[PDB]
């Protein structure tokens, strides 16, 4: 089945792992990501990925695996869930928050779902379709720093209500250092800067 | 120990009693006594039985008619909002500003709604200026960061037209003061029959399109499963409730919910005072422009102003009046439009896909003013509107529990995507869709029976169910026998007088017989 | 596409979707009512109350104007009342009365008053105006210790007692802003009604209580259930049915809908009906169950809010009560002209002396009784015709079902049905009421 395959994906990917050089943490600590984005395992899964949206999709993988990278601050979670779609030449669109499979079903930055999961305090079991897999590895702050994990060019700062509220649209004109409230998911207000 | 007896009780006793007695003893003695005599029994029910002439019908012989609709003009609108005829502003929602005076404060700063300025002359209406004035009036009060309305003039007339006068004392009353003031009753008016509706047709269908937004409606949580039925149960709800949110009705429903919450809690916390409050609603997702795949954005949406004139729970059963500015992007009808009067705003702009980009088109616009009444029963019974919905849900249940017994297995999936149902006439040829479009059908059924839920209504609907149990009975060659059939049909065209749905409906009865005698035997053509 | 949604009842049963079809869970008015109430016991006998002097129109056991029979016709006859009330006892059994009056008066011996504080509302004597049964309680109870002290009994009959002592009592006291009243106008108020109060509310659920404890052991009775004990009754009465008559006979079904259960129900057949019952019991009882009836044979209507005069712009208003109508008849319509002056007899200061009727939605159960007992009729002109019938009656609602070889004798026994059940007031509708083969009816909204 479709998910059977994203699942059984998704354990490759986690596997990669295995505590080595030529595999995800020896690649971090390089911070070589174009890498990442020519995995066999990647390649696999490419033909679940919807056709239309794919470049966008890909588009938008890639400029946030780059950007986690490249500061050294990064969530393993966040990343293995977007892996999957940087197989592929990025193309200019619209993107809203909601990176949708082949089956229809959808995968969204930063809130957990059923199809993946992520519970803090809970790194080592990944909830995937409500079934645990325990990881390779063990992290205790590697994961911690997500504030990059969720928009493209965009970090966390304190919560401001004074800010106005705004949509993924208007992002585009956000003027340089001015703070912007917006949802991070259902009832989930979290203010943003640009960066 | 005994039930000591007084005089004016035992007196009563023996006052009242049958004629041939005239004393508690005599009918006591007659009563203990009585013995069985079946002879003059049977020939007194027998003698009964030849006084009587109780006919019986067959319904074959003597077949049902076509209901006699009344004749005149059509049925104009009656809902205190304006179903599909609404244009909405909208804003991206606050959790910090989620109350009805934040909400119209900030779609006021925009400078959006301040820019509306209604023109003088009226399309279709009678009393323009007071809502004009009445208009400037709100403007200039949500300026003032306040709802309040000082100045109680505009609101007391269009809340008077209906009643307002002096009372004189009965003391101060004589024969020469009636003679003078020509004193005479108070001639009690009926409502006007009114004929065929045209529009319920295109509202209904128009309900049953899936709108761009999605959520309207709130709902509870599940709690915890233990077992598989409720985790079934779990199944068919999150479907139902994912494939409904979507619909057209859903947005009215809400708007009802948020609006009259609204107006009950002003009512409640500054009776005697005139307000203002906004007809909003509050979105949940919404379809991609990409693609139909639903994606988040918390939206509010403004439809209108209304205005809630002096409530004090004491006149008519707590009734008080209220008053609406709606918009409108649709040019109005005189024949539907006969309760609004319309202005001309300017202008405003749509907004649609161009490929990658959102882009905005000049429309111009239109403003729905209307008085009217209501009352605390009123909102009790709109505010709940969700009740609908698992109404339909029974429907649903009954066809996956009849037919998941029939086979002993779970049928659900495949009736509700393989399982046809009649929906109407297209082209002189029933159209046939699955449950999954039914479902919009009947829930649009049951909300257009609160909205208009009514004395009318309870008596058509009452007594249309012997007419439908009679012809299912036809179904299954059973000789049906009525009594007086004549008297019901006409208690039924009694019933229908100045509510669009029952007059629809009973259409709908009609040629719902006509298309069934050719499979039936009890109904004329 | 014109949307039609009555399509769907024909690939599929009505039974399903028929819920699809119904929501989810003034003086006019009752000078109509009354005036309807006179009308339909169909007798001219007027005779004077001597307590108050006013004419009371008796309509029992006088039979007139035989003409157009079909409308309702509440006037009673006790022979026939009494003789299936012997009947059903020679069918249940002979001490059968007798133990479910013994039952119920025991199970009342242990009750106390408080329990009157248990309703859905009544009409204070006091205040003249409509509460909970707590408050009117405590009123009363508070106005008769500022009168001639506390009530100590803490019990339903020293209760009941002592409203009959108030029956005599002149002068009667309560608080007020304090004042009393004299005893023609405390029986007044006593007897009033609203569009009830509390001295025969414990009398009132006394007999409710009996006619309970008498349906228990009627089969053909779901007014005190419903639901998977209502599908057991049904389903027990078709087996048995089905496993009485031949293969020759053929029977029917009839969903029957009594019109006017409230306006032709009459409280003295009630209370004949309650003497033949406990004919052989305590004096006790037989005197306590004769008190709500009479209570019931007078009873004072509260006619509602009074009309309002009106110059030809409307400009001027007044408003007038129901006691002055009588002082400017010659102003108001004919419609309302004739519907008042045949009734100005009967009215007193306010209210009207209605001698009968029973709007209350009391003495349900004792109606059901009546009509088990209308059900179980039988004699011998139906034996040797082979042909009867059975079946199960609510308060205003039931089911029938008859039994024949032929389809025409069948007519014959639905008339004499008729005729029996017309004959001691219980009428039946002809636009609410059908009939087919057994496999369809409806009862209570469950159509079988």
């Amino acid at each position: 089945d479709e998910k059977t395959a994203i699942t059984k994906g998704y354990e490759a990917l986690i596997k990669r792992l295995g505590t080595g050089d030529n595999d995800i943490p020896s690649l971090i600590a390089k911070k070589d990501y174009l890498s990442l984005y020519n995995l066999p395992e990647v390649k696999l899964m490419a033909p679940l990925i919807r056709p239309n949206r794919k470049g966008v999709y890909s588009r938008v993988a890639r400029k946030l695996v780059s950007t986690q990278v490249t500061t050294g601050h990064y969530s393993l979670h966040e990343l293995i869930k977007v892996l999957p779609f940087t197989y592929f030449a990025p193309k200019q669109g619209m993107f809203e928050g909601r990176l949708f499979f082949s089956n229809d079903s959808f995968v969204e930055p930063g809130v957990n779902n059923n199809v993946f999961s992520w519970s803090k305090a809970d790194s080592s079991k990944i909830y995937c379709h409500g079934i645990a897999i325990r990881v390779p590895l063990v992290v205790g702050d590697e994961h911690m720093d997500t504030s990059l994990a969720l928009l493209e060019g965009f970090s966390v700062c304190e919560n401001d209500p004074r800010a106005p509220m705004v949509t993924r649209q208007d992002l585009i004109d956000v003027g340089f250092g001015q703070k912007v409230r917006l949802f991070v998911g259902q009832g989930s207000v979290r203010t943003f800067k640009r960066t | 120990i005994e039930m000591k007896k007084g005089k004016t009780f035992l007196e009563l006793r023996d006052e009242s009693v049958p004629l041939p007695f005239q004393t508690y003893e005599q009918m006591k003695d007659y009563c203990e006594k009585f013995k069985g005599n079946p002879r003059e029994l049977a020939s007194k029910v027998s003698q009964m039985q030849s006084n009587i002439k109780l006919p019986i019908k067959h319904y074959e012989q003597n077949k049902f008619r076509q209901i006699r609709l009344p004749k005149g003009p059509m049925a104009p609108y009656t809902h205190k909002f304006l179903m599909e005829e609404a244009w909405m502003f909208t804003k991206i929602s606050d959790p910090e500003r989620s109350r009805a005076g934040e909400i119209l404060i900030d779609f006021f700063k925009k400078g959006n709604l301040s820019a509306i300025r209604p023109k003088d002359k009226p399309l279709q209406g009678k009393y323009p200026i007071h809502y004009k004035n009445l208009w400037n009036q709100i403007k200039a009060a949500i300026a003032d960061r306040t709802m309040v309305i000082n100045e109680n003039d505009h609101s007391e007339f269009l809340g008077g037209i209906g009643r307002a006068s002096k009372k004189i004392p009965e003391i101060s009353l004589t024969q020469d003061v009636i003679t003078t003031e020509g004193l005479k009753q108070s001639e009690n008016k009926l409502p006007e029959p009114r004929s065929f509706p045209r529009w319920f047709n295109a509202e209904w269908m128009w309900a049953i399109k899936d709108s761009d937004l999605t959520g309207w409606v709130p709902m509870a949580e599940y709690p915890p499963a233990d077992n598989e039925l409720e985790d079934y149960a779990e199944h068919l709800n999150k479907t139902m409730e994912g494939v409904l949110q979507g619909t057209n009705c859903a947005r009215e429903m809400g708007k009802c919910i948020l609006t009259v919450g609204a107006l009950m809690t002003e009512c409640r916390l500054f009776p005697g005072k005139i307000k203002v409050v906004p007809i909003y609603a509050r979105s949940k997702e919404r379809k991609s422009m990409q693609e139909g795949l639903p994606v988040p954005s918390e939206m509010d949406c403004l439809f209108g102003i209304c205005v809630k004139s002096k409530s004090h729970l004491n006149k008519d059963d707590g009734m008080y009046t209220i008053i609406t500015f709606e918009f409108s992007i649709r040019e109005p009808n005189l024949e539907k439009h006969q309760k609004y009067t319309v202005f001309e705003a300017g202008h405003t702009t749509v907004r649609m896909k161009k490929g990658e980009s959102v882009i905005g088109r000049e429309v111009p616009l239109y403003l729905y003013c209307r008085t009217t009444a209501l009352s605390k029963i009123k909102n009790d019974w709109l505010s709940k509107a969700r009740r609908c919905f698992i109404t339909t849900m029974d429907t649903v249940e009954t066809i996956c529990l009849r037919e998941s017994a029939k086979a002993e297995e779970n049928l659900v999936e495949k009736t509700l995507n393989e399982k046809q149902m009649w929906i109407g006439k297209k082209n002189g040829e029933l159209i046939a869709q699955p449950l999954r479009e039914a479902l919009r059908v009947q829930l649009v059924q049951q909300f257009y029976f609160c909205i208009y839920n009514d004395s009318q209504l309870e008596g058509f609907c009452n007594e249309q169910k012997k007419i439908l149990m009679a012809l299912e009975g036809d179904k299954k060659n059973k000789s049906s026998f009525g009594f007086n059939p004549e008297g019901l049909l006409e208690k039924i065209e009694e019933c229908l007088i100045n509510n669009p749905m029952c007059l629809f409906m009973a259409q709908r009865l009609n040629e719902l017989v006509i298309e069934a005698s050719k499979r039936g035997a009890k109904f004329f053509k | 596409m014109e949307i039609n949604p009555y399509l769907m009842f024909l690939n599929n049963d009505v039974t399903s979707l028929i819920s699809t079809t119904y929501p989810y869970t003034s003086t006019k008015y009752t000078l109509e009512t009354i005036k309807r109430t006179y009308d339909y016991s169909r007798t001219s006998v007027e005779k004077t109350s001597k307590v108050f002097n006013i004419p009371r129109r008796k309509f029992c056991n006088c039979l007139e104007d035989k003409d157009e029979l079909v409308k309702p016709t509440g006037n009673v006859d006790i022979s026939s009342l009494l003789g299936l009330a012997e009947m059903m006892e020679k069918r249940m059994g002979e001490g059968f009365f007798k133990h479910c009056v013994m039952e119920a008066e025991t199970e009342i011996l242990k009750m106390h008053f408080s329990r009157l504080t248990e309703g859905r509302q009544t009409y204070d004597w006091t205040s003249e105006r409509n509460m909970p049964a707590a408050t009117a309680l405590q009123l009363t109870v508070d106005a008769i210790k500022e009168t001639e002290g506390p009530f100590k009994g803490t019990t339903m009959l020293e209760y009941c007692n002592k409203m009959i002592e108030m029956l005599d009592w002149k002068e009667i006291k309560f608080k007020k802003v304090i004042d009393s009243i004299k005893h023609d106008e405390f029986l007044i108020r006593a007897l009033t009604i609203n569009t009830p109060g509390m001295i025969v509310r414990p009398f009132s659920k006394i007999v409710e209580t009996v006619a309970q404890k008498i349906c228990e052991k009627l089969k053909e009775s779901g007014l005190p259930v419903g639901g998977n004990e209502k599908k057991a009754k049904l389903k027990t009465t078709v087996t048995s049915l089905n496993a009485r008559m031949n293969s020759d006979q053929f029977a029917v079904n009839i969903t029957g809908d009594n019109s006017k259960w409230n306006e032709c129900q009459q409280p003295e057949a009630y209370l004949a009906l309650l003497a033949y019952i406990t004919k052989d019991s305590s004096d006790l009882m037989k005197d306590l169950c004769s008190v709500a009836p009479v209570l019931f044979c007078n009873k004072f209507v509260k006619l509602g809010q009074g009309i309002r005069l009106s110059n030809k712009r409307k400009t001027k208003e007044v408003i007038i009560k129901a006691e002055k109508m009588g002082k400017y008849k010659n102003l108001m319509r004919e419609e309302y002209k004739n519907l008042f002056e045949p009734l100005e007899k009967y009215i007193q200061k306010d209210v009207c002396f209605l001698p009968g009727g029973m709007l209350m939605g009391m003495f349900n159960m004792l109606s059901t009784v009546l009509g088990v007992s209308t059900l179980c009729y039988m004699d011998e002109e139906l034996k040797a015709k082979g042909c009867f019938w059975t079946g199960l009656q609510s308060s205003d609602d039931f089911v029938l079902f008859a039994v024949a070889s032929n389809w025409s004798n069948i007519h014959w026994t639905i008339r004499r049905f008729n005729a029996v059940c017309k004959l001691i007031g219980i009428n039946m509708s002809l636009e609410k009421s059908y009939g087919s083969l057994p496999e369809l009816f409806e009862f209570t909204s469950m159509f079988f």
